[PDB]
Order: C-alpha cells, then structure tokens, then sequence
DNA sequence: GGCTG
DNA sequence: TTTTTTTTTTTT
C-alpha cells in the first residue's frame, strides 16, 4: 500500500491536498519507504510543491545514503504507479494504513515505557515519558482520522448551514399552491407525512394525486401497495395523468390509440420521473421489506426514489412487534417509528395515510385526541394532513383539508381550506 | 455410510497432496499426507498432518496443524465439486519370519560383569537370570541391516538392548532395542522379521493360573507369568489367555489416556488391576523398586489381592480416576 | 517474586490481612503459582481462614490436576517457607509486583483488542471491547494501588463532602432565576431531567431553549435529536440566539451579512460553549450508541459535553432489552434506566422529553398520572417538568409549568411559575 | 488424609469428643491405617481415654500382628504430631472423608451381593444379605454426617428455645416508639423489611431516617443505593444527624466551624455505629454483588454491617433469571427472595423500598393490591409499610404511614398512625 | 511416529 | 412463527 501511497502523492493534486496533513515519517517503515518520504518532504518544505520523478531522483543523487539505501530508494522510485485509481477508495485505504501504523507505533512505545520503568532508577532513560502517561500516548493514536465529521457542530458549520437555508435543500414541492404555502417549500426529505380520512374520504386517492404530481416535477416515486394490485394503482395514476376519467377505462371509451398518443406525449416530455409500483400481500410488509426491495432496485433497476409512499399504514406490518393486529395502537406506532427510520436512513420523503377516529368521523372538525392512532401517530409525523368529506363538500365536489400536525411550520397558520377532489380522475385541483 | 467407496474418492483426490502417505494397517484406512488447508507446519515442510481415516463410520479427515477436521464429503465439495458431484452420484449408483542370527549381540547373561551396561541394568535392578533373554548390542543399525538389509541408511554403531520376542512356539520372530543413552530416536525401536511376528511378549514363558499382562518386558521380568503387549494396538481378540487374564497398566491415575485405556478394559468385562492401595506410589514397577524399593514378592501379593472385574472394577475404578 | 507473595499468605496474619482483598488470579502466572493460589482462593473462600500446608497438599491438591500440574503445585507447595522481612518492604513489594502485572495484562488484552478489531466481521469476537476503549484499561491497570476505598464513610470522610458542599461541585445553574430557585442552585451532575408537554405544545422548544441557555454559560452541549434532522435543530438554536424569527430565516428576511455578523459576534466571546447536534433514525439509538458517540467525539472533535439532551425519551431503544417488546411499561423504563446510568457515568446533566396522556390534552392541570409511555419513568428521573398552555396561554404567550417530580427541593414550594414562551424565536424568557 | 485423621485423634481433644462417633474400622482402610485404628479403638474401649503415642508403641509390642504388616504399622506411627489445624476445616475434611469411604464400601457391598446372587444356591454365601437389601443398606450410606440434629424437635429442645425468649437475639429496637410498639421490639434479623409509596413520597427519606436512628443505636448500618450518589443520602443524613436544613446546606447557611464541631461531637459519642454509603448502577448490582461487596467491606475495613438499607430492589437485577427473561413479577419476587436469603445468611435486617402502581398516586389510601412489580414482594417480605401522602397531609408536615404486612404483630391493633416528617431534615418524629 | 471429533 | 398459561400495565 505504501507504493500506492507515495505514487499518488506523486502524481495527484486531490489527494496530496486532502492527505497531506495527516502524513508522517514514522507512518511508512524503518527502510526504503521512509528514506523516500523524507526525500517527498524535504522537497515540498524547500519548495512548496509535489516533486517530480526526474527532482526525486536528482535530490535522492544529491543526498546522504548507503549503498543499500541508495539501491532501495532508487528502486522504489522506479516503481512509482501514475493508475488513476478512485478517490474515495484510496482515501479510506490509505487512512486505514495511517490508523494501523500509528496503533502499532503507540503499543510500541508503551510496551518501550513498561520495559523501562521495570529498570534501576539510578539506571533508565530520563527521554523516557513516565508510565502515567501511556493512556494519554494510545489516545493520540486514536485521534487519527483523516476528516473530522461527527455530527453537526453550531458555529464550526454556520456557513454550511446558511447554504441549507438559502438552497431550500431539504423541501421537495408539492405542485398544489396552498400545500407548499402551509409547509413553507414543501415536505422534507427523511420525514413520515400522513393523511388522515374522515368519512366518505379514500385514503389512496389523495396518495395517488400525490404520487402524480411528484412524476410530473421529476421524482422518482415508489408507489408500495397493500390492498390493491399493481396495475390498479397505475390505472389510477394514469386516470391522473391522461385526465382519462376511471370508469372510462374499464368501460372501453378510450381507445388504444389515444391512450398511447397520451403516453408517448408524456414519455417525450424531459420534466417526467419514474413510478415503480410493488405490490405486498396485506400484512406481509414490514418496513425491512422496503429496504430490500429498495436494494434490488438500486442494485437492478438502477431506481433510486427521492418519493416513497405506502397505500395504507394499518395495512402494514410492524417488524419490532412481529405479532399482527388488523387494528391495534401499539402495531401502528411501530409502523411510524420504523417507517420514519427508513425515511430517515434512505432521505426521502415518505407518505402514508390512517383512518381518523369514529368521532372524527361524525365531527367534520377532527382533533388530535379525535384520531384512531393517539399519540402514536401524531409522535412520530413531520405532517399529518386531515381530509374532511361532508354532504355539502361532495355536493361541490370538494374535501375540506385540515391541518393536524405541521412540524414544519406553524400549525394555526392556514389550517383550514377547500380542496378541489375529483374522484373520477382521482386527482386534487386548487380552489380559488 | 458407504465406507469403500469414501475411501476410494479420498485416494483419488488426495493422491496429488504433499507427503501423501497410503497408511493402510490390516483393519484401517488412513491417508496421511500434507494438509493443503494449512500446509502443515510452516517449520517443518515433512510434517504431514492431514490424515483421512476410513476406519471411522464416515471417511473423516483431520489435520493436527490447522486442526480442521470434518467429512470426506465437505472438504470434496468445498475443494474439488468437480468430482465431488460425481461422488454424490456414486453414492445413489450404488444405493513368516523367524530370526536364527544374533550378529554383534552379546547375551546379558553370559555378558562381562564389568560391563557397563551391565552395571546400567544392575541400576534398572533386574533378576540375574532374565540376563539370558536379553542381548547388548554396539552395531544395532549394522545388524539390523545385516538381517533386514536396507533398514538404516548408514550401520552406524550404536549400543542397545535387544531383546527378541520369541512365540509361543519360542521362535524371535521380532526384537526389541532400547536405547542405552538417555537420548534416542526411540526409547524403544522395535523391528519384526515379519509383519505377521507375535506383538506380546513372554508368551512361550507363560504358566499356569492368571497371566499378567503389562506394558514393559522388562517390567514383565520382574513378575511371574509377565506377558507384555510389545507395542501396536491394544486388541483382545490378538491376546491369548481370554478367561484367565490379568490386565496391569501403569500407576498413573491423573494420566487421561491410561484412564482411558483402563476403562475400555473394564467396559469388556475384564480383570484389571487397581493400584489405589499400592503402598507405594511410583508410576511403575520397576520404579518403584529402584526407588521405593519395592520388592516382586510384595508386589505380587498386592496384586493378588486387587485385581477386580465387572462392577466391582468400576467402583474401584472410579475412586482411583483422580 | 510469587514464592515470596504466597510463604507470607500462608505464614503471616498482618500480611494477609494487607494483602489478601487486592489479590487476584490474573497475577501469578498460567502454570504452578497460578494453580497454588487458586487452591488458597478456595480454601479462603469456603472456611474463611489461611489454608495450612497439610490443607494444601492434602485437602486440595489430592483434586483434580495433570501430572505436570500437580508436580509443579507440589515443588512449589515444598518450597513455602517463613522468612523473616519487614513488613512495610514486603507490602510495598507486593504492591509493586501487582501494579507491573496489571499492566502487563491490559497491555496484553489491547493488543489482544486490535489483533481482534483488524479482523473482518462475522468473526469479531463479540463482547470484546472497541479500539476506542483501550485508554480507559490502561488508566484502570495504571490505579491499582492497595488502597481501602469501599463506598463512603458518614464520619471518616466529611471533610471530601464539605468540600463538596462549599465547592458545590454538582450544580449546574440555569440562566433562568426561576429554574434556580426551585432547583436551589440547577440541576445536578448524575441526574435525568425530563419535561412532559404533549403534542405540538413544547418539548422541544424547551429542550432548544436550554441547550441555548447551556451554550451561553459555556457548557459544552450534545444535542441527540432522534424526531428531527441536525439541520432543524441547529435552525432553532440560531433563532433563540441570533434574535431571529423562526419564519424569518424560512422566507428569507434575513440576510447574510447580518447572519454572518452576528454568528461572529457569538464567536468572540469567551462566554460561549460548544454545541454538536447528532441525528440518529427514530428508534435506532441505545446506550450504547450514545456511548460511541461519545467515545468518538471526544477521540476525533475532543469534545467531552457537560450536558446531554436527548430530543425524546421514548423512541430510543433498550440495550439490555434484546427482544423488542410491547409492553410500553417496561422498555420505556429500561431506556429512562439506561439513560440515568449514562449520565452518572459520564457525570453529565441529562435532559430528554416524556409524552403525556390523551387525557391531559387540552387540560389545564396535567398530574404526574398523566404520564403516558410508562409509570417507571417518574420513578427514575430526579426532575421533571410539565407544560400545560392549554388555550388562553396561548394567546399570551405563556406556558404554565407544574414542577410533577422534584427531587433537588420541595415541588410544594413553588409549584406554579408561568413560563413566558416565544414560539418565533424558541425560547423561554421570565416574566419578573 | 488418615495420617491427618489420627493425629488429631492422638493429640486434638474437642476434635476427638466431635468425631470419635461417627468412626468406625471400615472406613480407614485395609492396611496400617486400619490396625492402628484398631488398636487406638481397643484402647480407648480398655481405658475411657486417648491414648499416647507410648502406649501406641507398647500396645504393638503386647498386641501384636503378623510383621509385614507390623513393620508399616510401625512406621505409621512415626509421623502423627500435633499440627494445630482449624477445627472447622478439620471437621468438614473428615466428614468429606467418611462419606467417600462410606459410599465405597456401600458400591463394593452392592456388588458383592450381587455377584452372590447369581451364584447357584448350593454354594452361595449366607452371611450376605440378598438383593432386596441393596437400596436401604445404599441409604444407610447416603445418610451419613456429623450433624448431631437434623430438625428442631417441640418436646426435646424446649431448652435452647426458651434462652431465645429470655435473650432476644432476633430483637433490633426502631428508636420510635411507636414503631417499637407496634413491632413489639423492633424488627428482627434475617428479614425483609418494606417502605412502600408513590413517586416523590418520602421513601429515601424514611430510609434514612431509620438509617440515621439505627446509626444513633451504636449499629453498623450500610446504605445501597441504585439511583441516588453517596453524596446525596450522605447529606440527607447529615440533614437528619446535624440538626441542620438541607437549604441551609444548598444555601451556604452553615459555617465549616458548625459542621466539625457537630461531627466531631458525634464522633466523641460511645453510642455512635458506623454508615458506609455505597452506590450502584440502576440495574447493575444483586446479591452476590452485595455479598461481594460485604465480603471486602469485612476485608479492606473492620466492618461487618448489622443493618442493611438497600434503596429500591425493583431497580436492581436477579442473579438467578437472565435479565429480562422473565416478566415484572417473576423477577421481582426472585430479586426479593434473594435479599431475603442474603438477609437470613449475614443474619441483618434488611431494609428496603417499593413503588406503588400508577393509580395509587393520588389516593388518600394505599392497600396491598396498589403494589407495583410483583405482587410476591407481599409474600416474599417479613414487614411492610405504606406511606401515604395528600395535600391536607403536606400542610402539616405528617405522613400516613400504614401497616400493610406484619409478621412481628396483629397488622390491626395500631393499623395507621400519623408520623409527622420534616422534609428539610429528612427526619420522621412521632406525634406526642 | 504416532496422536483428532 | 403460533400457543398457552399468569401477571402487569395501558388504552379506550
Ligand atoms: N417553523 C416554525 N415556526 C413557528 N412555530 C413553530 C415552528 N415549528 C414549530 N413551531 C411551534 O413549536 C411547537 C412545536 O413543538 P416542538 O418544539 O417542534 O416539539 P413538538 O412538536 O412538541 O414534538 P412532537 O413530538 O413533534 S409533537 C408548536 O407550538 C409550534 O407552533
Ligand atoms: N435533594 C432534596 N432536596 C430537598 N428536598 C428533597 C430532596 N430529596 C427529597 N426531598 C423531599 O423529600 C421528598 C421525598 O424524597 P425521597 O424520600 O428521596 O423520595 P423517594 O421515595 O426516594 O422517591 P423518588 O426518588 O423521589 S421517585 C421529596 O418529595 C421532597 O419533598
Ligand atoms: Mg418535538
Ligand atoms: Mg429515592
Ligand atoms: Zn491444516
């Protein structure tokens, strides 16, 4: 490793930068490697700058060596490598080999110190540090770490930080105006957002109006489903996305060659993402599943989603519990817990939908206490979202959305407002 | 299992190893030979410890360097599934001598007085008369060569006791050396003018009533009707004497493998002698002679009184395990 | 100087009443003196007397042992005899011998430690302890002096406790006067402080408000937020400290230049701590994750925090609980167990949040029964905390504060104070 | 060990009077052993006495045996001295002793009888018994020891039992009177004692008290404690012993010169015990930890503890179940029947605390059933005490302890008295 | 020159 | 991964 080492300190501009800090003499060896590191170091403290092979040569000529020394320098010199290995590897590597190094060097000279201290005191080193100084000795030897990352530090980050605030780097827009007024930029990345449906009030519509509106920004969206097969969910995204009406579609009023114009219309369009929609036996996905799933489409399909939405959050499966209840408060708050480590773990944002309390259910106006999940749901969501769906709204063709639980911004601020649902192209317009 | 044709596929693989060694007795299979896991002991590159043993149920292969043991049948799939499927298919297909010279050997007993291994065995305090079993030898290699040629490379001179173990018919169809000095290859080199030659000891010596059997001939010298298992495998069916034997091992109780021993003797049934009243506390007899003092007489009267069989064995065996 | 060691604990009562409770089996050696003084051990131990030389080599070496075993037990066992030396050169002898010993063996288990941590996983030798923790064994080997501290004497050490008294060497002062006065001076070292507020009505705000407070007195603060990213946290730590609104830096109000000023501002001060936020995925976080953490900012940042706030209580995980249960009672006390241990091991104030009951939302008293993962959490945490701005607080900015648990004075003193609360800024500010 | 054995027949007395007994012929062995037995036994029944090693040799001389055997007899004879063994271990070896032999004579005889039996009858022995002998004769074997007593018998032994009514010797007085009163002498050694009360309700602080009362009583009381550091019951006890407030300690209202002279005027006192606070991780310590640490209290220090005040055994761990293998009430009632045999084998009074369940809380009574954890702890615990606290109660400084379990009393003569408790001394006073 | 489970 | 006892706790 040390010829990998010296030859890309040789040879690279990225890597003596990042590395050339944490390098020292006493890292390499007792032979060749280290004579040739002193010739590297003495060159760059004469003049400030990476030797070249022709300088290292003329300065290892120019030096104080034995013939074995002189064959050995002369001879790794010659097997300088300039392969343009990858960055990240050679940094981890060549850490790995600085951390092994000095350890080594460390238990040396504490045995060095033990060996010593069991000697006459009229007879020993005074250079020597006293044996109440081997715990400090192991500790600088594991304070050896090319970059310092460990958590977020207030005022050694403060101009990354500002970058976050200015970038909006972590909202991801919703598409509808109101949504993104009430959430100050959209939902956040690693974050469980829930929608809560009242009466009269499907819970995988309003996922599917987000799933499409997510497909028409760019995202790629995973689309997990519980009670329903795959090609319903994508018939209700394409009822969405074509503006085909649902029933149209099973009763045949739209012909083959409509809806492929449509598609290829969408296909040609550059601000479109990727939907892929897996489908799970109810009850047989847990938030582990997801993560292999996960794994196979990275790994072959190459789909790394930003957006992943489950139909139903009863439906699934707590890992932790193992034990399943079609309807039970402990399952449910495992279920958030676990999804929301997932969304944490995979930075993305993450959407779910419950059903609202039999007394939300009568009340058009739904409270925290009126939810079928209490204090498991409104704990472990960034968003929950209630949708409200009386006589009078289904009448003008529109829900009543009701702000719950806004961790992003304030919850009183805009709470209560209309919502345009079509339920036949199962789809939320704006209201003016 | 299917033991021959393990064995068959063991030797097809395990012909090429390193130091691959076809030791093969009468009634085992067993394949030594360098371990290709470990390569054996990086020191020594004539260490061959990868052995396969076919004897066992299951063709099963050890080494004592890596100790890696396992089946035949996961070292071939895991190194050779080439032909390890073909042997995982198979396994459905199929569903004398007698020495007459005594070259540079002197008889004890008609050996000088004044000869120091005669003053050695005075200091090993053996009988007077026993002298005439055994023999001194200065060119033990020459005359083994000279009656198995090709035995030791170079008939280096060296001094030992041989004594020839004579059959029932009281023909030395083997021998003995013992090493004079302190330092030797083996304490006890043991040569056989065929493979077939008797392993015990004092057969054509054996009287009436118990025999005794021991491990040491010399320690047999000191007791009447002493046989002595030369060595080898420890056998019943090979020792004659079934009814009437008397089985003396060592007086080592904290010793596992003599514990051992002693317990597959008393798990067939048989009369074996218990050492844990022995006034004296030598590990054997000669031992305790030289040194306790102890004298044949005494020892037989021990002896006479504490051989056991059966459960009366095992209870006094399991007082004398520690 | 073994032979010595045991002749004089088997022939010396002044020695061996000096000697004996220090003594362990690491010390001697893997062959005879290590057999001999198990023997001794044993005897000690079931008659509670020195053993003699009949009992050794009769009623114990007549055991269980190898021939070369028992050989070297009994030479040895032979060699014992009396000899005539001062004790005080014995006693300091022996002390010397232990000391050299237990350094040798903690310099033999970390080379053990590293020889093991090189290798891959999957043969990591588990229960073994981490590189990180090699420093704390040789400090512990280097304290192996023959010294009697078992607990603390009431009348042999009351000068050590005045001198604790005076210094007041547990307190850590809030810059609250009404949190000072009811705590008699803050919250102290080796304790776990827990505020109880419910959903979207503090819990966090408070827990910004005093990690703010902490880093203005110069505490060094950790901040483990498992509900909310670094990002978040971090943000409202700026709004309580730079004076600004929390929407401000969202819309954009704030510029840089003023930011950048004012974080400069902060930064002259000599008066200003050292706060890192740390994120971890909400329930995946232990114990001992926190201890890594820990370890490793203290090796890598150099950081060693006073105060620890963890962002909720009840979505970390149990570390001796290895099958997740779900019964809340006991895992929630487990972690609240956990989490007090982790204090008073690393001597650091604790806070964390508690969720209350359905029950107390919207209720303007909130009872120690209100409490809502588990009834051992109270039991375990020395002071909690209750915020229970129902409606009309609201509209004035104040948060009521009942004081549930007190354990540094009476909570009957002042059981009420009326916390003025700014939810702009997240911060808590006095109403004298 | 028979060289050992007579030995101290020849020469040891109370050893002699001990186990002379329990020996007969058979159990020394069948050579020199054997015949000196023999002849001390012959002469012992000739002369009602020991005899000397001159009468041994005289009685060979007149008595005599074949000489090969004679001559190890009387080398037998030359090695039994003095050597003044331990009685306890002596004892204990001799007995192991016997009852080895015993078991072997009763295997030999077993088998005997059974080689017999498969013998003809014509010329099989008479004098062995037949096979149906062969279990009881092997109980004759397994019953065999030195304890003269094997129960405790109502008409034999009622001397030794009238000496434990006249001298108490279980008795250990409270201090209060009252407490003395309804106990009828105190509580007594080897048992279990109860503090039982809600969160925040004094049970530290009663601990203390009687810690600081026993402490008063010239006892040697230690203090575990599984939450609190050593500082904070070292206070409280100072609270209780200095006659000062614990403000005035947090508030800098006591001088140095008050404290020593308070302290040393308690130490002047002949009546004063000794207090070793010693403190444990929650969850950390059980009780072979407590018999470990009582093992070098007695070791490192002339302390051997009377009194034994263990904070809170529901956060400490069983040393029989895997932690968390088991429920709350498995546990727990294991954890109290472990204290409660450490309590019958160092023969102290063992104090304790327990919590009461989350409906307890705020109850102006407290019953048996508002016991939290197992309800075993009732069944395991000799002694129980509710203390009960509300709000007419804290005006006027009283408790409403009340007696839940009484093994030393009728529960219902005196079942709740009023204590008043001054909080800022940490001290119960009776109500007079 | 043998020795494993 | 289910099954059954008992307990303790908590939520509705
Ligand atoms: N961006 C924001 N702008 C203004 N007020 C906010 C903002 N974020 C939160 N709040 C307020 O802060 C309170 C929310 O409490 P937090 O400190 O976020 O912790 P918490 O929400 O109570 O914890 P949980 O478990 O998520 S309910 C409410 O009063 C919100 O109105
Ligand atoms: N450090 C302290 N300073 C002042 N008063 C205290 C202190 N500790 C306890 N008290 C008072 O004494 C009461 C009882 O305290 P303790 O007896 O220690 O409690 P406990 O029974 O151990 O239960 P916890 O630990 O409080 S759940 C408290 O409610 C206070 O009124
Ligand atoms: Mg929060
Ligand atoms: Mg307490
Ligand atoms: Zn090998």
């Amino acid at each position: 490793m040390v010829e990998i080492i010296l030859s890309h300190l040789i040879f690279d501009q990225a890597y003596f930068s990042k590395v050339w800090p944490y390098m020292d003499s006493e890292y390499f060896e007792s032979g060749p490697a280290k004579n040739t590191f002193k010739l590297i170091k003495s060159h760059v403290n004469e003049y400030h700058s990476v030797p070249s092979i022709n300088a290292l040569n003329v300065a290892l000529e120019n030096s104080s060596f034995t013939e074995t020394e002189y064959s050995g320098v002369k001879t790794l010199i010659s097997k300088l490598a300039d392969s343009p290995e990858d960055h990240s590897w050679l940094v981890k590597e060549t850490e790995k080999y600085v951390q092994q190094r000095a350890m080594f060097n460390a238990t040396s000279k504490i045995i060095e110190i033990q060996t010593n201290a069991e000697l006459p005191p009229e007879k020993r080193n005074k250079k020597m540090p006293d044996v109440g100084a081997i715990p400090d000795i192991m500790r600088q030897a594991l304070s050896i770490s090319f970059d310092s990352y460990v958590g977020h530090d207030w005022m050694d980050d403060y101009e990354a930080r500002w970058l976050s605030y200015m970038n909006k780097a972590r909202k991801v827009p919703f598409k509808l105006r109101i949504l993104n007024k009430i959430t100050k930029g959209g939902a956040e990345t690693g974050t469980l957002n829930v929608l809560m449906a009242g009466v009269n009030v499907g819970k995988s519509l309003g996922l599917c109006s987000l799933a499409a509106d997510y497909l028409q920004l760019g995202h790629n969206v995973l689309y997990i489903s519980m009670e329903m097969a795959e090609e319903v969910c994508a018939k209700r995204i394409d009822a969405n996305m074509l503006d085909v009406s649902l029933d149209d579609i099973d009763d045949g009023h739209i012909s083959y060659a409509e809806y492929k114009g449509k598609m290829e219309k969408w296909r040609e369009k550059s601000t479109l993402g990727r939907l892929i929609v897996k489908q799970y036996p109810t009850g047989g996905a847990d938030a582990n599943t997801f993560r292999s799933l996960l794994n196979e489409l990275k790994l072959k399909k190459n789909f790394v989603p930003t957006i992943i939405i489950v139909d139903y959050l009863g439906i699934c499966k707590s890992c932790r519990i193992r034990v399943y209840s079609e309807n039970s408060y402990t399952t449910v708050k495992a279920i958030a817990e676990e999804l929301r480590a997932l969304a944490v773990e995979t930075e993305t944002v993450l959407w779910t939908a419950a059903q609202v309390g039999k007394q939300a259910w009568d009340s058009s106006d739904v409270n925290m206490s009126d939810i079928a999940e209490s204090a498991g749901l409104p704990a472990t969501a960034d968003f929950m979202l209630a949708v409200i769906e009386t006589e009078e709204l289904a009448a003008a063709e529109q829900q009543l959305i009701k702000q719950i639980k806004s961790r992003y911004g304030d919850k009183n601020k805009w709470n209560k407002f209309l919502m345009g649902v079509q339920k036949g192209n199962q789809k939320w317009v704006e209201i003016e | 299992s299917i033991p021959w044709i393990d064995n068959e596929f063991a030797y097809r693989a395990l012909a090429h190893l390193p130091k691959f060694t076809q030791v093969n007795n009468s009634s085992t299979f067993k394949l030594r030979f360098r371990c290709p896991v470990c390569g054996d002991s990086k020191t020594d590159q004539n260490k061959a410890r990868g052995w396969y043993y076919g004897d066992n149920n299951e063709g099963n292969i050890h080494c004592y360097n890596c100790n890696y043991h396992a089946p035949i049948g996961i070292y071939l799939k895991e190194f050779e599934p080439d032909l390890y499927r073909e042997y995982i298919f198979e396994i459905r297909k199929e569903k004398k001598k007698i020495i007459k010279s005594l070259p540079s050997c002197v008889r004890l007993d008609k050996l000088a007085e004044d000869h120091p291994i005669i003053k050695y065995v005075k200091a090993r305090c053996i009988p007077k008369d026993k002298w005439k079993y055994l023999w001194f030898t200065t060119e033990w290699p020459k005359l083994v060569n000279s009656i198995a040629p090709g035995t030791y490379k170079k008939e280096i001179s060296e001094p030992r006791l041989v004594i020839p173990i004579y059959n029932a018919n009281g023909k030395a169809e083997s021998f003995q050396g013992r090493a004079l000095k302190k330092d030797a290859p083996q304490k006890y080199i043991t040569i056989e003018a065929y493979p077939e030659a008797t392993k015990i000891y004092g057969v054509e010596r054996v009287k009436d009533g118990d025999v005794y059997v021991l491990e040491g001939p010399i320690d047999s010298l000191f007791i009447e009707n002493g046989i002595a298992i030369t060595g080898g495998q420890l056998d019943l069916e090979v020792v004659p004497f079934k009814d009437r034997r008397v089985w003396v091992l060592d007086n080592e109780p904290r010793h596992p493998d003599t514990i051992k021993r002693m317990t597959k003797l008393v798990d067939a049934g048989e009369r074996v002698m218990f050492w844990d009243k022995s006034p004296w506390k030598s590990k054997d007899v000669n031992d305790m002679i030289r040194k306790e003092g102890a004298t044949p007489e005494q020892i037989m009267e021990y002896m006479k009184n504490n051989i056991a069989q059966g459960l009366m064995a095992k209870m006094r065996l399991s007082k004398y395990a520690k």
